């Protein structure tokens, strides 16, 4: 609802972090 | 006629208008720290927003504001590191008491401004007699935590601590500055240690004194520990962790002092396991293992696992002139155990990297059956910046917590590893260092 | 901040500088009797010498709540401060509505009157597009990915030409 | 307001290509 | 044959290298393993038989590593 | 679900979604859970690849929390910005940028013996205005010797090349003697500190000019983007932005099951919550639980 949290509201929203996580998850086993 | 929330409402409506200047911002923050308003975050945020917005600054208002930021325990790195414009531009106008306050309060926030710290150090060492010992201790704290390895101001502070007499809090501050600087100079630490005799008025002075003696690896003091044991309820758990870590690094046998130190930390961990940093839980496991004082059931194993996490995180984020040193020392260890060619050396280096029982990864760990050894490289970050260049307290911390795992830690420091000609001499030194710990290898 | 600070009741501010909030303390041996007045509400309490030392025990750690990110909000704040610099010169546009009367219609050349009405419609276009402020939050995302991929460096986020050139002198001019 | 997510690294270290001043102040003053 | 490496060869390294290079002859033939030095190789070895070649050096290994990484990342 | 090498990077991180994952992980370890064995394998190529693709996961939430000093007057917010980038690089696992680009130089030309292939293999990591000013000096030494001047240090041709390159370096504006006397070390702490303070003065001016150049690039891009946007009538702007928003929504909406897709749509839900929460009470900001 309203008044979510502060540590949930400190997140930088549309940063990448998960395209990086997707490439690091689909690359590292396949390069190993 | 004496109310906190109504005057909080009026101070909130003071900084919520459009065009508040520097002086009302400063006096709002000063009044907020004198009213102890850590529970209200948003009003502090309004004050720091208007503190960032105000463009004029006299010396007194910038000094009052940075004092309020410092003793209020509030960090916001953007508005504090942006306050250094008024600190460099109003530097000749500052009185040395205000200069001490601005340099300390910008040093505590990790502000990386070399022009400010060089121009404050030049002012202090060019006119040293105009400064009280508290003032040189605060400027030493500010330049020490600001990423400057200023040793000329460390010598000029050591001169005044050699001639004159300081308070308890002033000596604890300068000890904390020399402990982050990594100094371990007996002619200054021993000159500041004679101030902790008439009692420490607050516990944080004794806590930072014990931590500075632990991280400089001197001794226990037998009076800092008791002044800390009579007041170990005042401290936040991340302060009592660092106090107990500095005490166990300093060889403390007071069971009641460590009991009072853990009596605030372990219920705080049992209330919130995450509230302390993983480096602080590692400091608690070090202090629990070297001193041997007990923790509850879900705290000691937890901070052992957190020490394993912190040793791994110190492995992954190495300095890469340290990973070269680990490669060099593992090559010398594989040579000293018998290998005269490259492939035996390389296979033994890759087979010396057995893992620890808590979960961490040890670089050079050799097991001859029932006897285990460990070789650890101490690069430059864990070495004292003075001329003996002895290793710091974290070295002995890692050593004394690995030794209680079943290992025998043989310190190989890079001041005594770099001056050798070849890999045979380095193998000789590593072999002499392993034999000096356990001669059964 | 650090874990051990050393401020409180020692070279402290003892009096206000503003006329809007009136603070005063009582600097005694250990303790301090403060009195603070901010308008019609008053507070006059007492802080101990070991009471300001425990103030920096719990850290505040002020962190920002933004709509998208602090980066995107800083870029959007700059775009709005550029839109204001355009809007301040749309504010100095000469009032063409005073010359809309028919005593300027039939006095003027037909082509100059058509030019004048085209100029008025051009002002309305410029003014309606400089006050489309909710498009700034979409313009600011056309600066974010190029900048954020500049800081996704293999070397270091804070790297640049000058530091790499200085270290190239240090690499080259030392032996090998 | 939302942006295309990119996942690529910058290997080279170049000067950041300060773009040219547009003519909007001159055109609106004209 | 001709072997080109990065370092002067060691007396266990040489036995392992002539042990590996006898696999590549498709007979019971002998081999006059020659030695050469090239610091451009980052270690490893290149066995040149004048009609065959293996490149177990580190230079082609990191080149193939970078190429497989740069080919994989554009498909994910 | 942290994978025991991702969480080892987020222990010293200070942003939101990494520290929340660490807090959930540490509350898992408080409730009697074992920690996984840290893997001592995957030889140094995969090690530096995991470091490269794992420090990006600490840098990318960290860049979007660092506000640019756009349109500011003074070197204090530029120094705030460069210091926040330094703290971000130290949280992500990088060292000092001087040390890291020196390590990139030593990693690039470790097997090159002429100065010309040092200049041709460190080409990207230096500016073109400096690489040309070194290539002409190298060509002049090649005219003086008519032999490839080798990069040894004991070869005298390198010495008479470096005696011009130091003048090139100081004429560019950076004191090569201060840098060399810092990175070589000194005898006592006083004459080491006397050059450490001057190298940090140069280094502060160096990264400050770097961050200032980056901010001037973003300022020129923002001015060009705005001056190209203010030339359009409003209906063109609105249809272009609705088209861009809808197309970039559906680019995440077609791909389903991935983490970035659900994170993107959870972020759009959080943005719409922010607009609703600022709509409910607009003179007090958004509602935060306190």
């Amino acid at each position: 609802a309203d008044a979510k949290a502060l540590d949930e509201l400190r997140k930088p929203k549309f940063s990448s972090k998960y395209l990086i996580q997707h490439v690091s998850q689909k690359l590292i086993p396949a390069v190993k | 006629e004496n109310d906190v929330p109504a005057i909080l409402k009026e101070i909130d409506s003071l900084v919520s208008r459009e065009a508040v200047s520097a002086k009302e911002v400063s006096d709002a923050a000063v009044a907020l720290t004198y009213l102890q308003v850590k529970a209200n975050r948003r009003l502090w945020g309004k004050v720091l927003e208007k503190a960032g917005a105000a463009q004029d600054y006299d010396a007194a208002s910038l000094t009052n504001l940075l004092w309020a930021i410092n003793t209020g325990g509030v960090e916001h790195f953007k508005t504090v590191a942006e306050l250094a414009g008024p600190a460099v531009s109003l530097l000749p106008s500052l009185s040395p008491v205000q200069l001490s306050i601005v340099v300390e309060a910008l040093g505590g926030a990790g502000v990386k401004n070399y022009e400010l710290y060089n121009k404050a150090s030049a002012v202090v060492v060019s006119k040293i007699g105009e400064f009280k010992p508290a003032e040189i201790a605060r400027v030493l704290y500010g330049v020490a935590f600001g990423g400057v390895n200023d040793v000329a101001l460390a010598k000029a502070a050591g001169k005044v601590f050699a001639s004159t007499e300081v308070d308890s809090r002033t000596a604890a501050q300068a000890l904390y500055a020399l402990a982050k600087l990594g100094r371990a100079d007996k002619a200054t630490v021993d000159a500041l240690l004679k101030s902790f005799k008439k009692g420490t008025e607050s516990a944080s002075d004794a806590a930072a004194a014990s931590f500075a003696l632990g991280s400089l690896s001197f001794k226990a003091e037998k009076a800092i520990v008791d002044a800390l044991k009579a007041s170990a309820g005042d401290l936040a758990p991340a302060q009592a962790v660092e106090a107990a870590y500095g005490l166990a690094l300093s060889g403390a046998t007071d069971a009641e002092a460590f009991k009072a130190l853990f009596g605030v930390v372990a219920p705080a961990i049992e209330k919130a396991p995450d509230a302390l940093e993983v480096s602080s839980l590692a400091q608690l496991h070090v202090a629990s293992t070297i001193s041997g004082a007990k923790l509850p059931a879900a705290v000691g194993s937890f901070v052992a696992k957190a020490f394993g996490l912190a040793a791994d995180a110190a492995r992954l984020k190495r300095s890469s002139a340290e990973s070269a040193l680990v490669a060099d020392v593992a090559a010398a260890t594989a040579v000293a155990f018998g290998a005269q060619y490259r492939p035996e050396v390389a296979s033994a280096v890759a087979s010396y990297v057995k893992t620890a029982p808590d979960g961490s990864v040890l670089d050079i760990a050799i097991t001859k059956g029932d006897a285990k050894v460990l070789v650890q490289a101490v690069p430059s970050s864990l070495l004292t910046s003075t001329t003996p260049a002895k290793p710091l307290g974290h070295v002995a911390a890692y050593s004394k917590v690995r030794e209680a795992q079943g290992y025998a830690v043989a310190v190989v420091p890079a001041n005594e590893f770099e001056a050798l000609p070849d890999q045979k001499a380095k193998a000789q030194y590593v072999l002499a260092a392993i034999k000096k710990v356990a001669p059964s290898f | 901040l650090t874990t051990f600070t050393f401020s409180g009741l020692q070279d402290a501010p003892v009096a206000a500088l503003s006329g809007s909030i009136k603070l005063n303390v009582a600097a005694k041996a250990g303790k301090a009797e403060v009195t603070v007045a901010a308008g019609a509400a008053k507070a006059a309490t007492q802080v101990s010498a070991a009471a300001l030392r425990k103030l920096s025990g719990s850290k505040i750690s002020l962190a920002e709540v933004a709509r998208i990110s602090v980066l995107h909000s800083s870029i959007q704040n700059y775009l709005l401060s550029l839109s204001n610099e355009r809007y301040q010169l749309l504010s100095q546009w000469p009032d063409f509505t005073t010359m809309y009367g028919k005593d300027f219609y039939y006095r003027a050349h037909p082509e100059d009157l058509k030019k004048f009405y085209d100029a008025a419609d051009e002002y309305y276009k410029l003014y309606e597009t400089v006050t489309e402020f909710d498009s700034l939050s979409a313009l600011a995302s056309q600066v974010v990915p190029n900048y954020a991929a500049r800081r996704r460096s293999t070397v270091h986020p804070a790297i640049g030409s000058t530091v790499a050139d200085g270290a190239f002198t240090n690499f080259l001019l030392s032996k090998q | 307001y939302l942006a295309p997510l990119r996942s690529d690294f910058t290997e080279e270290i170049t000067a950041p290509k300060v773009a040219s001043a547009s003519n909007l102040v001159n055109e609106w003053n004209n | 044959c001709t072997v080109i490496t990065a370092e002067p060869l060691d007396k266990l390294e040489r036995v392992e290298l002539t042990k590996k290079a006898e696999k590549f002859v498709d007979a019971g033939f002998k081999l006059v393993m020659q030695e050469k030095i090239d610091k451009k190789l980052l270690g490893g070895f290149v066995i040149e038989f004048s009609d065959r070649r293996v490149d177990m050096s580190t230079a082609k290994k990191v080149e193939e590593f970078n190429n497989f990484v740069n080919k994989l990342v554009l498909s994910i | 679900a942290v994978s025991k090498k991702e969480v080892l990077y987020f222990l010293s991180s200070k942003d939101a979604e990494s520290s929340t994952a660490v807090k959930s992980y540490l509350k898992s370890l408080y409730a009697g859970a074992q920690v996984e064995a840290t893997e001592t394998d995957a030889s140094e190529l995969i090690a530096q690849l995991e470091k490269k693709y794992l420090s990006a996961q600490v840098v990318e939430p960290g860049v979007h929390n660092i506000a640019l000093p756009l349109g500011e007057s003074g070197s204090a917010p530029v120094k705030r910005y460069a210091a926040e980038l330094f703290n971000l690089g130290a949280q992500a696992g990088f060292e000092c940028p001087f040390i890291e680009v020196s390590k990139k130089f030593g990693q690039e030309t470790a097997t090159s013996e002429t100065v010309k292939d040092v200049l041709n293999k460190t080409k990207s990591y230096v500016s073109a205005d400096y690489n040309a000013a070194l290539n002409e000096v190298l060509s002049s030494v090649e005219a003086e010797i008519n032999g490839p001047v080798l990069f040894d240090g004991k070869t005298e041709g390198f010495k008479k090349f470096a005696a011009k390159a130091k003048a090139v370096a100081v004429s560019r504006g950076l004191p090569a003697d201060t840098i060399l006397a810092y990175c070589a070390g000194s005898a006592n702490e006083d004459a080491a500190d006397k050059v450490s303070k001057e190298f940090f003065t140069w280094f502060e001016s160096a990264y400050t000019a770097d961050a200032a150049a980056e901010v001037k690039a973003i300022e020129a891009e923002a001015a060009s983007i705005l001056d190209r946007h203010l030339a359009k009538p409003v209906a063109q702007i609105r249809k272009e932005q609705a088209s861009a928003y809808a197309s970039l929504l559906k680019r995440a909406e077609t791909a389903k099951g991935a983490k970035w897709a659900e994170k993107y749509l959870e972020d759009v839900k959080a943005v719409q919550w922010f607009d609703a929460s600022v709509a409910e009470a607009p003179a007090s900001g958004p509602k935060v639980a306190a």
